């Protein structure tokens, strides 16, 4: 009689299809998903310091638009800009807006030390009806609108040395008045010229009087510029009018910080990876949620699923 | 499939083997039985976990990068920003597609290999006391009760004990 | 006696050499080429809408150089620029030429709606002997050369609102006269200043009188600029002379369109992939014909051949 | 080569087998013959076509990109445009070189595997009625006419029918 | 490991075999000996050198590129320069990690294959004059002095010479 | 009795750990390092022509700062800039410094042909106490500081045709005086305007009088610009003051050349691959020494070691 001894392997009733080198569809006993394709919809507030911009662009908070006063001296790992945000101070533009945005975002701080600039000969703290702070007329909190003292605007030549261990980032601007009358009213001469300089750099700007289409009923404009002053170097503002001067400087750091456009609500939760659609788990090596990511994230790929076999070929009865 | 065992000379898997990946079925004088082989099963599982270790939970930190969506037409510099990101994504997508396809081919083959190795080890153990039927089963040419079958599964089978009985049954007319 | 049963495999007299992980030269029974390395020499006119530029750069057709009048309002998937092309109107330059080229190319249309600009106070439709249209003196078809009316050029302040659902693309320019005399002759005052503006942007340009080396015997120059005006925004041209004004706007779309430099003839044929050397088949996954491609194309690689084995190792008798 | 059949224990291929990739040659009482095995042949061919499906006709559409040739010196922005494209091309060139070399190693090995599997299946079928000569050939120890050889090629050979005859011829002095 | 010989049915390697990678140990009437097999050894070594040829001394020339370190903050254009280089380095780092892991898996497997092929070739050579003990060793059922063992290592062993003697010893009670 | 025949493989007492697809730690008999991770510390002077900048930036040598006179007409495969380098002539800036640096570096030559420019009406060869050459006051060797002749600076309009087979690269500049007095002293009128032009291009620059913080006690500045003039084209300098004129042109080539920042000493040795840390061997395919490389170099990767198995699995007794 004897006996029979058979060698075999298992199989399952619920197989999954995977791709191989030789065959785009072969059934295996089990598999695991390698592409993360969903989010909860929320930006988790840990473990990164999230700063919700709310109504303010980063730039508006930098300048000191009055609805952004809560943002003074704050820090962030990720600054989140909302699409509903809007400016509500003096209408402005920034040549190379994206570069200023990027470098502030990347520095990750709005820390501002004031400095005593020698503005003898002019009227400081100019205000306007387009930049309201508690029903009064006001201005950009970190800028200083200089006008004439007794219908006289003497030639300015103000120095500010960097004797510190770190870089100073100076934000300043140029008023472009709406009419020739306004140019005389505010500065008591025909359009000036500004020249901000250091030992390594110089930026000269020409004010240009004229009407632009009204933004919040204001046809004048301010053009914002910036200057980085290194240790042992000196800031030098030369002007004969139209200067929107700095009240001080921003510290500029390096670090992990950045900025992201998103409309996701901020949650009380912990998640290393952030996208504009919400935080995503980072167990998987790939994701197709968003090409824009921050933190320890799976790498973005075009595929929406990639099945890795974690079992043998399934061969049913 | 490259070794020829799973989806080859083993006609199909066993859905009723739920305690291991590889195993033994027998028929003898005491009835018809089944048992899992732990060592084979663990060998395949360890190797698959080795792959998973390299792929699960090994992500990389990025922080400030470049802009990848744009509200205005700009021309040159934006073309180059878009192109760089599109370039990056296609190469990573290619990497992910190739990875999965190679790993999958290799997983299917290593699982087949583990089956073939268990069959070969068993065949050697039985020496001249059995013949290969060609479908993963051995005809054992001697009385082999549950303790005997047990001794084959456990690597303790002494082939000299049954050799006389088996040779005689094997080469009879 | 018995019998003999031998197992074997085939072989061929004409083997091919392939590369492997362990050996750069092993003979297999058969192989297929994975690098496409040739073209017929022709750009196939299907399935993409090809627009042969012939004598005209895209920019010349945009502006309305007189040999490019056939190109008015045309569309393209791929605009093809020829190397023999040349300008034959008023000598011009474009700061950031490449960016204007790129964005028009990518929009894929030259569709132009005219608009009734309020140019009361000046003489429109200025002409020149360097821009000939049917033996008469003429100008860029889409631009408007404004000169004095009765030796007077009043200050211009013309508005054009975008009340549409789409962007408008405005092309305009600044005349730089050759001499001080010509500046008075054409505009009746010393060199002006132009200021084109919107709610989000402003471009001021200074004309600069002086001689440049003659191009087609003309030492004056026009500098071309552009402006995108969004829905609910308004164009505003401020000027005291030297304005080369728009007659209207171009629609700007997004899509599949682009531009390619090539001297290949256009064929009556169907081919998904286009290079500057001609169309190429796209069966293969790689090509070494050109790094510049358009359509569904094989990916460019440095290798000129890559042999994939499609058979077993060849082992002759 | 990794299984040891093609360019191993099978000394060479057969140029005169033009109707299949793998097959059988025999010598018996009725003469000397040849026949292809379709199943082995198709198994290898299907797998190679599987690779071809992934590589042939699977190209990607690109439209407006960046400029890659330049008539003027410009410095920074052009350096970066040139660098990005040079970077892209080297990584794709690397991908293509590696693909071909891995696929080729694997094709050579799968074809060798298919040969080894056909040899192993045949060896089991013959049970105790034949011995392996070490060069891909079996010495069959019984009269085996064309219908018998046919039955081995077709998977219908009944080894019990010839077992007496073969054992006797095998273990004679 | 995929063939089951090295770190499988061969329990361990031999530190005292310093003249080859693969070889033979014997016990017979004249004593206990060892010898390397050159052909197996060279087959594995050639294949590994084939890999080395593709990797050693095959570098690419680059000249003027882009700046990759910066003394000033600049914003947009520098972000894009940094991003491109970071992108390039991660993809090359990925390529190097994957290469080493695949090549290593394959080297371990080809070396195991070469061992398995030498065992299989030897098993066939011995025909019915020996049985496989399951641990890489054959019990040879006849007097086999040093010239006989030599003839097996050299591929000249004539199995018909000892067949009578071996069959008798094999199937005795 | 019979015999016993065992098949086996070797093993070693000193195994190495390698990574595989299935296991991050498996011992093999032997392995080879694929990441080059060290340098000798020296830049090998062969087989590339190395030019040690020493005290001079490439730009200083281009302009002709007096400590850089040894660099006149020299060529290089790799120009090496040192961090200790400093300027010691007239304080200057270059808008797009990086682009000029890059294009000179890449051209790989400083070959300079002088040209006889028609500067009748002015005083050539102006000097200064901030640019010392052998204790005398001097200037940038390749530039020409034009001042008034007899308190008169006539309008300049000087032509220089490129009748050659190759491009000419012209380097020129604009003086920005410190005070209004200095502007009259040097040029005998109020601030001029420069306009350098060709058939395809024009660059107009406005001088801007004013004080900048002193650099080596000098509050004035020169701003450096450049112009490429093609075959059959013509250079044209228009000016009413403030011109720092060229004495001639640089040949501009294409080739293998570049530039690297490093403080490694130059050795008498042969090495194809150069990094800022020194030359490295190129036997290995990868390196983690520096992402900045020149020559035939291993590719930079983040890993510091990658072990390739060159032997079987090691299985000790
Ligand atoms: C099909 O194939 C897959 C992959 O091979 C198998 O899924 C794995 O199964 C194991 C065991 O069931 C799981 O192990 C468990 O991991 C938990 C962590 O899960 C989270 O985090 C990981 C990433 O770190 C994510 O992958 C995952 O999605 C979760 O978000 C642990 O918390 C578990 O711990 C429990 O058991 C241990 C015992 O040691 C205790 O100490 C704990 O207290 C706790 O009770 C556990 O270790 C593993 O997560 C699964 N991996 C994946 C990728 O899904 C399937 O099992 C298999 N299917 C079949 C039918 O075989
Ligand atoms: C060596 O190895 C290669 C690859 O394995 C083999 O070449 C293949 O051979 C098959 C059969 O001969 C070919 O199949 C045919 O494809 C035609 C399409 O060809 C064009 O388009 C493809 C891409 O879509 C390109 O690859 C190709 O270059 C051509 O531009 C079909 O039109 C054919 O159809 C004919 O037969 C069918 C039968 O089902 C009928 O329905 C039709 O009416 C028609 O008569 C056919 O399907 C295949 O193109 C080849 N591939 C490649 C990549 O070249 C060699 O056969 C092999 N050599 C040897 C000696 O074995
Ligand atoms: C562990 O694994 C590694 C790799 O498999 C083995 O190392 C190789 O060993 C061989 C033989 O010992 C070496 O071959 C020799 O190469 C020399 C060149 O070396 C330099 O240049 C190469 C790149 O071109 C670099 O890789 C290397 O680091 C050196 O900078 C030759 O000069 C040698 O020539 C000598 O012998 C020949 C005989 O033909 C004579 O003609 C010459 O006159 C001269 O005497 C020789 O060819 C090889 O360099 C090693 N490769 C690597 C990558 O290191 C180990 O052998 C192995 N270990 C063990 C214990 O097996
Ligand atoms: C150049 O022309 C533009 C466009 O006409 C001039 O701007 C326009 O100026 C008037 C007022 O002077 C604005 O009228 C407004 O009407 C609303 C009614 O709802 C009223 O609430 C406001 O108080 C205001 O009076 C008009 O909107 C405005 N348009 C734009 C687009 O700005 C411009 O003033 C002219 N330039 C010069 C220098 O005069
Ligand atoms: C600054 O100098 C340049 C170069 O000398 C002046 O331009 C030159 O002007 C003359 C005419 O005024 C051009 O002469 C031409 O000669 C041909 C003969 O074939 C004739 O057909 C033309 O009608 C014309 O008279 C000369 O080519 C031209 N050269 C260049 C390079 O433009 C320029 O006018 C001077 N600037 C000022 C403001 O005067
Ligand atoms: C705008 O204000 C700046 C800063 O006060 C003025 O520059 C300064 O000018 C004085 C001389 O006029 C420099 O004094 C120096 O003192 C050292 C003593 O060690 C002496 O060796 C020098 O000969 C010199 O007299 C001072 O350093 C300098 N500071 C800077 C930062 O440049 C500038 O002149 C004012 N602008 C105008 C148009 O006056
Ligand atoms: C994550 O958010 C992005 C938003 O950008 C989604 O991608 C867009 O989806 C819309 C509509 O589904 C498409 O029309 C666009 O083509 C996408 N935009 C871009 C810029 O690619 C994406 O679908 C979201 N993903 C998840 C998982 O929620
Ligand atoms: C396709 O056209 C391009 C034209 O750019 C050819 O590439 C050039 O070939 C010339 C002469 O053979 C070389 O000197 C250049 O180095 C190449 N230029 C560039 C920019 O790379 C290419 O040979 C053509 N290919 C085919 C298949 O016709
Ligand atoms: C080669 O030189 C570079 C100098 O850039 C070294 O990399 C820097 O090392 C310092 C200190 O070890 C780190 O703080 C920096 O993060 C590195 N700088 C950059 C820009 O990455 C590198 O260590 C040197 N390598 C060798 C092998 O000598
Ligand atoms: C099969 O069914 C079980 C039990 O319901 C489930 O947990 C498992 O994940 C399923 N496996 C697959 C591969 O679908
Ligand atoms: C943000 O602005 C909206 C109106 O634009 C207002 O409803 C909301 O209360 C504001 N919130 C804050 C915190 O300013
Ligand atoms: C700079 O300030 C000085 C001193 O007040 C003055 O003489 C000069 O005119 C100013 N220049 C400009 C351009 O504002
Ligand atoms: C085999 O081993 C298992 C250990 O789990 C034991 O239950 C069984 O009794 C053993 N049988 C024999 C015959 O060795
Ligand atoms: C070999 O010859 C045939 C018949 O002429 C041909 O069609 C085939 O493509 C050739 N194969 C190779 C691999 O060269
Ligand atoms: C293009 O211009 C050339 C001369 O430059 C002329 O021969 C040809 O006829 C022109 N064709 C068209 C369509 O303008
Ligand atoms: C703009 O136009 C207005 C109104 O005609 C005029 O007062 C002003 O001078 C113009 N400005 C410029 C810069 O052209
Ligand atoms: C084997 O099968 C083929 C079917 O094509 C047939 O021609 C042949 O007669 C069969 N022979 C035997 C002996 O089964
Ligand atoms: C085996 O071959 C070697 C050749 O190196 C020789 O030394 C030995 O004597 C041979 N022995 C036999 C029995 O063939
Ligand atoms: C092992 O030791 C030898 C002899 O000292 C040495 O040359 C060899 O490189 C070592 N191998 C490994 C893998 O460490
Ligand atoms: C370089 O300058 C330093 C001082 O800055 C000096 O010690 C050295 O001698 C100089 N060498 C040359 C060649 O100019
Ligand atoms: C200007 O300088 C050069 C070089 O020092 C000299 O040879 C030349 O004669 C000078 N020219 C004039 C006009 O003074
Ligand atoms: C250019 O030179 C000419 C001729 O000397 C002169 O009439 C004109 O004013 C100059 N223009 C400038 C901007 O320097």
């Amino acid at each position: 009689p004897g006996a029979t001894l058979c060698l075999g392997h298992h199989a399952v009733p619920n197989g999954t299809i995977v791709k191989t080198i030789t065959n785009d569809q072969i059934e295996v006993t089990n598999a695991t998903e390698l592409v993360q394709s969903s989010s909860t919809g929320e930006i988790c507030d840990s473990p990164h310091q999230i700063l919700d911009g709310e109504n303010c662009t980063l730039i508006d908070a930098l300048l000191g638009d009055p609805q952004c006063d809560g943002f003074q001296n704050k820090k962030w790992d990720l600054f989140v800009e909302r699409s509903k945000a809007y400016s509500n101070c003096y209408p402005y533009d920034v040549p190379d807006y994206a570069s200023l945005r990027s470098l502030v975002a990347s520095s990750g701080t709005l820390e501002f030390n004031n400095e005593s600039f020698n503005w003898t000969g002019v009227t400081q703290n100019g205000t306007s009806s387009a930049c309201i702070r508690r029903s009064n007329n006001s201005f950009f909190s970190r800028l200083n609108w200089l006008t004439h003292l007794k219908f006289k605007y003497p030639a300015l030549n103000v120095t500010m040395p960097n004797n510190e261990k770190f870089d100073k980032l100076y934000i300043w601007g140029v008023h472009h008045p709406g009419t020739d009358n306004d140019q005389i009213f505010l500065y008591a001469q025909a359009s000036g010229r500004i020249t901000v300089s250091t030992k390594r750099s110089q930026q000269t700007v020409i004010p240009n009087i004229g009407s632009r289409p009204r933004v919040r009923n204001i046809p004048s404009r301010i053009s914002i510029y910036w200057t980085i002053v290194k240790p042992g170097d000196i800031l030098l503002i030369n002007s004969t009018g139209n200067l929107i001067a700095p009240r001080g400087y921003f510290k500029i750091r390096s670090g992990k910080s950045s900025i992201m456009r998103s409309d996701a609500p901020i949650g009380k939760c912990n998640s290393e990876c952030i996208t504009p659609n919400g935080s995503i788990p980072n167990d998987k090596p790939f994701q197709n949620v968003n090409r824009i990511t921050y933190g320890a994230c799976p790498r973005y790929v075009k595929q929406n699923t990639l099945k890795l076999a974690t079992g043998m070929r399934n061969v049913p009865e | 499939g490259i070794f020829g065992a799973i989806a080859g000379f083993i006609e199909n898997g066993w859905e009723g083997m739920v305690d291991g990946w590889y195993g033994f079925r027998h028929q003898n004088s005491e009835g018809i039985g089944q048992a899992a082989d732990l060592k084979s099963t663990q060998a395949a599982i360890d190797q698959i976990n080795g792959k998973l270790n390299r792929l699960i939970g090994k992500t990389n930190e990025k922080f400030h990068q470049i802009e990848k969506e744009f509200s205005e037409v700009e021309g040159r510099i934006q073309d180059l920003e878009k192109y760089v990101e599109d370039t990056k994504i296609d190469l990573w997508s290619y990497n992910a597609e190739l990875l999965v396809a190679l790993e999958n081919q290799h997983t299917i083959d290593l699982t087949d290999s583990e089956m073939n190795k268990l069959f070969e080890k068993t065949k050697k153990q039985l020496r001249e006391n059995a013949e290969d039927m060609g479908n993963g089963c051995f005809k054992i040419y001697h009385k082999c009760d549950n303790a005997c079958i047990g001794s084959i599964r456990n690597g303790t089978y002494d082939h000299d004990v049954y050799r006389d009985e088996a040779l005689n049954n094997r080469f009879q007319i």
